[PDB]
């Protein structure tokens, strides 16, 4: 497979420029860091509370395990 | 001036179908973007709508001057057959103008841009590359003009 017979297009419109007439890092810091925040808040939510609650998991499977190892009064 | 508005929007769609006329409409769009120069000739089908006789009095009124014209012809003629004749008739122009009404040019710079208008449908594709010219002045053009004609043309009839 190749490009000829992929598949159909009609009018559609394409501007590109090169890259040498162009910085590289453009608004790299003013536009992304806010990109980067609203693409975090779009995921943040069902991606951690599984891994929040393996932080208590982790926790208190250690605490438990170490207590049981401690003598009792007797 | 309102039926040729409406000629005007007749050519503009036959034009969609001199393909080949369609490309250099598109790579002087390009490469000369942002500039006066990346405009058409006949111009956008909304200033054709929206131009005006003032308009076209005032682009008149600046432009045909005589500094800025010229009258040539050959064949059978004698030269002082003719300079008498523009003494004659043009000699009324408007060999002038207001000090800062008659601008010269700005260096129209050249980009490096790819334009795509993406059609399956059609038959064929025409398409066009090209780069900077130097400009009429320079030279060097008469090297240029050797160098495409090695490489030259085809079309399809050739009997080589």
């Amino acid at each position: 497979r190749q490009f000829g017979h992929l598949t159909r297009v009609r009018h559609v419109i394409t501007y590109s420029l090169s890259p040498f007439e162009q910085r590289a890092f453009p608004h790299y810091f003013s536009k992304g860091i806010p990109n980067v925040l609203r693409r975090t808040r779009a995921c943040i939510l069902r991606v951690a509370p599984p891994f929040v609650a393996f932080y208590l998991v982790y926790t208190w499977g250690t605490q438990e395990f170490e207590k049981s190892k401690r003598k009792n009064p007797a | 001036i309102e039926k040729e508005r409406d000629v005007i929007l007749q050519e503009l769609q036959e034009n969609d179908t001199s393909m080949r006329d369609v490309v250099f409409n598109y790579l002087h769009a390009t490469a000369f973007q942002g500039t006066p120069l990346a405009q058409s000739v006949e111009g956008p089908s909304e200033n054709v709508r929206k131009l005006s006789r003032a308009d076209l009095t005032e682009y008149l009124s600046r432009h045909y001057k005589a500094p800025r014209m010229v009258l040539a012809a050959a064949g059978g003629l004698e030269h002082r057959q003719l300079l008498d004749l523009a003494q004659k008739h043009f000699s009324g122009l408007s060999g002038t103008y207001d000090e800062d009404a008659v601008p010269t040019l700005s260096p129209c710079r050249f980009t490096g841009s790819q334009i795509c208008h993406r059609e399956d449908g059609l038959p064929l594709a025409h398409v066009a590359i090209a780069v900077e010219g130097p400009g009429w002045a320079h030279p060097d053009n008469v090297a240029l003009q050797v160098a495409n004609a090695i490489i030259g043309h085809y079309d399809c009839t050739y009997g080589g």
